[PDB]
């Protein structure tokens, strides 16, 4: 019994429209909407007994619920505000006690986007004397100058993601702690064997998933569009 | 043979305001008492917890305490499941309880009722609806036959509990269940029909009869059975004549209380 | 706050064992369950106690729940560096659906990981696309080391990450600094931190 | 929606001057929100105990209201009851011959 969750990540702004969709295919008549903020446990928003059944929860203030079918829950923000940033899971359920849960859907509700840039990656080559001193190579990737927060640093050997041999930040640092909207910097390794570093027929990349604008949110400065996109650097193996 | 009897009566005004009351009866005696004002279950006799340690009766009792609670939120939940089939004002009345037969027979039941129509019972291990009752219940049973713990739990309190609490109920309150009160009898009439009043006896069985000398009056209606304060009985039995046929007539009233002397009463 | 954790937080070395408790006040009490969160991801099932006084199992997992005392405990066996997350305790009022879940905020539990063959170094790592800009990786050094940051504000320095080579059974501590800032070297990139005295430094 | 049924009885046989408790038996009304009233000449008396509500084996719920009253040549008692069945209150006095 799986359930899914759209969209995983989101940036947003005060008096925005939000929109939190989840989706089960197990035919369960029941869905639950909740909330993780640090500090307390998951909250109960809204839940839905069926298609057209909205029920109020233990947090419903600042949210509406829509339940449009059988598959599908909707969480609606109509005036998104800052109090809103959280983790929000979504579960579904049968008859029984079992409530099955969504992967989760980071929200963060800013003052203004302002400050919304996306990140520039770089990959960084195995060091020459690493190689002859462990019989292993560590790569490097470098995500830096973004803002907001919310990266997703993933790493890809010939079209397919790894994770055996990953390490990555598990918090970005500042660029600049002294100024207000500091922008961030994250870094992450992955390790291999020499002879798979040395091998010239592997394809070894670093994609940063980086959340920002809509195509649909407003842009008036002279810069780029900090929209919602991947930025990835790559190498490949050599001798 | 002695019925045991849990009524509950639930009434939903909306969403938010509920009340839960209960009585329980042994026979037509009351045992129990169950406002919902109240936390704790009272006792209307002083052999109430019958042969229940004050341990086991605490345990019960918070079983019930538990209970009232998660019926009260279940039926809210319930409501908001069938929306907008369904909708409050509700009426919910609970039917529990025992029968005791002879030897170590008896019988247990638990009976529901929505909006005064009987539509669920428990039986053997599940819920389920009776003959007549609208289809849309059939979720509510699925949802509510999902709880194994509630079952395990209905299925302990009606083969058990009940019966062995009912077999020391009837030692402990012999006294009050076997006592003999004296009818009371007092003639009227009403513009003719004639009434006989017989006031003020136990147990119920009673026989009234119009008499005219010795051959009994074929058109004495009897009332129904009313309730006094002091849990004794009334009933009135009424005959239709024709004025100036007064003398006569007299009530002869037979009970287990007098002891072969019947109460007789010449108009 | 009907159901609470024990402790906040608690930091365990690999192989050893950790107890977690759970204490509750919900009314009634059908089911307690045990779920797993690591960082960003979601809730993992590992147990679900039913009965009176039960006890479960999954694999180096174990569990208790005691309904009278309303308390249950969750037993982790050798730890492993996998272990590191969050754990909540959940307590279900009901056997069915017409029930709520009462979620306690979690335990946080860190695995330090054990490091069987420490050999620290400096290395110096290129740039595919621009060879001029470099970074500085600190690698191989054992869970008694340190990392600070810079006292120089344009020095940038991670704390420390323990990876996973799982095929070869192999884990190392490492971490990054860089600066573009004129005379940076990996030599002069981790002078803030107290770096062990066979650390080596090549070429 | 069930229609109550009234009982006005007394306890004891009755005689002028003489206390006694008067019984008023409300029957076979649901939904089971009522209003029981035990009127002297009218006047709703101070002291009208009630027992707990309860029903019988059809669903029907009744009610047994009582108080202490001293019958007189001259003075009427009544029982008067209102129900959501009823557009208007019902009163049903009280008969020393029944
Ligand atoms: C009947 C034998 C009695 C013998 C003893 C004599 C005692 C005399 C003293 C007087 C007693 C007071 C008067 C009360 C009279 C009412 C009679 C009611 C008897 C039935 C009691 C049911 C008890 C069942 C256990 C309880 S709590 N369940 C509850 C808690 O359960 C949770 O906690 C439990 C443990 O605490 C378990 O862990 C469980 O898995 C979990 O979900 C659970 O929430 C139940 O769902 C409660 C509802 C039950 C009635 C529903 C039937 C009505 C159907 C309604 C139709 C639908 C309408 C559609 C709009
Ligand atoms: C309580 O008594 C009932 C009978 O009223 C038992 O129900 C039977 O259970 C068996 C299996 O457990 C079923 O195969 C039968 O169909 C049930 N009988 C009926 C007539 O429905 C129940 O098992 C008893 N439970 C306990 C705990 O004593
Ligand atoms: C619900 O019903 C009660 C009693 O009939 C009434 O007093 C109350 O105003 C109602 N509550 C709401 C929230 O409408
Ligand atoms: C009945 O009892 C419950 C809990 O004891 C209470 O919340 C509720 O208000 C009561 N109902 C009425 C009508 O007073």
């Amino acid at each position: 019994a799986a359930v899914t969750q759209s969209p995983r990540n989101k940036v947003a702004v005060t008096g925005g429209k939000v929109t939190l969709s989840c989706n089960q295919t197990n035919n369960h008549n029941n869905m639950y909407w909740y909330r993780q903020d640090t500090g307390h446990g998951l909250r109960l928003i809204h839940y839905s007994y069926g298609a057209g059944s909205t029920e109020k929860g233990d947090i419903p203030d600042g949210y509406k619920a829509s339940r449009p079918s059988q598959e599908n829950f909707s969480l609606i923000l109509e005036l998104a505000t800052p109090s809103q940033t959280s983790v929000y899971f979504c579960a579904s359920g049968d008859e029984g006690y079992t409530q099955y849960f969504g992967p989760g859907t980071r929200l963060l509700v800013l003052e203004d986007l302002r400050n919304v840039t996306p990140p520039k990656v770089s990959l960084f080559e195995p060091s020459k004397a690493e190689i002859s001193h462990t019989q292993k190579a560590t790569l490097v990737c470098l995500a830096t100058g973004f803002y907001p927060d919310h990266v997703e640093l993933s790493w890809w050997v010939n079209g397919k993601e790894v994770h055996s041999g990953v390490c990555t930040d598990p918090q970005p640092l500042k660029e600049q702690p002294a100024l207000n909207d500091s922008r961030y910097s994250l870094s992450s390794r992955l390790r291999v064997s020499a002879t798979f570093w040395q091998n010239p027929r592997n394809h070894f990349r670093c994609q940063v998933q980086f959340y920002g604008l809509s195509e649909n949110d407003e842009w008036t400065q002279d810069r780029a569009k900090p929209v919602t996109q991947i930025v990835s650097a790559e190498a490949w193996g050599r001798a | 043979n002695y019925t045991f009897r849990c009524l509950q009566m639930s009434s939903f005004a909306n969403r938010s305001w509920s009340r839960t009351d209960s009585v329980v009866w042994l026979g037509d005696l009351q045992t129990h008492r169950w406002s919902n004002d109240s936390a704790t279950i009272s006792f209307t006799k002083p052999w109430s917890q019958g042969k229940l340690s004050n341990q086991q009766w605490e345990k019960l009792q918070h079983m019930f305490q538990v209970y009232r609670v998660s019926f009260t939120r279940d039926i809210q939940e319930l409501v908001k499941m069938m929306s907008p089939k369904e909708d409050y004002p509700i009426e919910i009345q609970l039917s529990a309880g025992c029968e005791m037969y002879p030897g170590n027979a008896s019988e247990s039941f638990l009976h529901v009722a929505f909006q005064g129509k009987y539509v669920v019972r428990f039986w053997g291990t599940s819920w389920q609806t009776v003959p007549g009752a609208p289809s849309w219940l059939d979720l509510p049973i699925k949802v509510l036959n999902a709880d194994q713990g509630t079952s395990a739990t209905v299925q302990m309190l009606l083969n058990d509990t009940c019966p062995l609490f009912v077999r020391g109920l009837l030692e402990a309150g012999k006294s009050d269940l076997e006592k003999q009160e004296k009818p009371v009898a007092w003639l009227s009439s009403v513009p003719r029909q004639l009434v006989c009043h017989v006031s003020g006896f136990y147990p119920k069985p009673v026989w009234v009869m119009w008499m005219r000398g010795d051959q009994e009056q074929q058109g004495t209606h009897r009332g129904d059975f009313l309730p006094n304060a002091d849990e004794t009985w009334y009933l009135q039995a009424t005959l239709d004549v024709e004025a100036g046929e007064e003398a006569g007539l007299a009530c002869r009233v037979k009970h287990s209380s007098l002891g072969g002397q019947d109460i007789i009463l010449y108009w | 706050t009907q159901v609470e954790q024990s402790p906040q937080s608690l930091v365990v070395r690999q192989g050893e064992n950790c107890v977690l408790q759970c204490n509750y006040s919900v009314t009634p009490d059908n089911h307690l369950r045990w779920f797993k969160q690591d960082t960003g991801k979601g809730l993992v099932s590992l147990t679900v106690l039913v009965d009176q006084k039960d006890k479960t199992s999954n694999g180096r997992y174990s569990a208790t729940l005691d309904k009278d005392a309303k308390h249950s405990t969750l037993h982790i066996t050798a730890t492993l560096l996998d272990d590191t997350a969050t754990y909540i305790c959940v307590v279900g009022d009901r056997g069915s659906a017409l029930g709520r879940l009462h979620f306690g905020a979690g335990t946080q539990l860190i695995v330090i990981p054990d490091i069987q063959n420490p050999d620290p170094a400096v290395y110096q790592l290129r740039d595919s696309k621009s060879s001029d800009k470099s970074v500085c990786l600190f690698t191989d050094f054992d869970s008694q080391t340190n990392v600070s940051q810079s006292k120089d504000s344009d020095v940038y320095i991670t704390d420390k990450c323990v990876l996973d080579m799982r095929s070869m059974d192999f884990k190392s501590n490492s971490a990054v600094a860089w600066s573009n800032k004129s005379d940076f070297a990996c030599a002069n990139a981790f002078n803030n931190s107290i770096i062990p005295e066979d650390t080596f430094f090549p070429s | 929606q069930k229609t109550p049924q009234i009982q006005v009885y007394s306890r004891h046989p009755p005689e002028n001057g003489k206390p006694n408790i008067l019984n008023c038996y409300v029957t076979q009304f649901h939904p089971p929100h009522i209003e029981i009233q035990m009127l002297k000449n009218g006047k709703k008396i101070p002291k009208v105990e009630m027992s707990d509500m309860s029903f019988s084996k059809d669903w029907s719920f009744y009610i047994l209201a009582h108080t202490e009253f001293t019958p007189t040549e001259t003075d009427t008692y009544a029982c008067r009851v209102k129900h959501a069945s009823m557009a208007e209150p019902k009163t049903v006095y009280w008969d020393r011959d029944m």
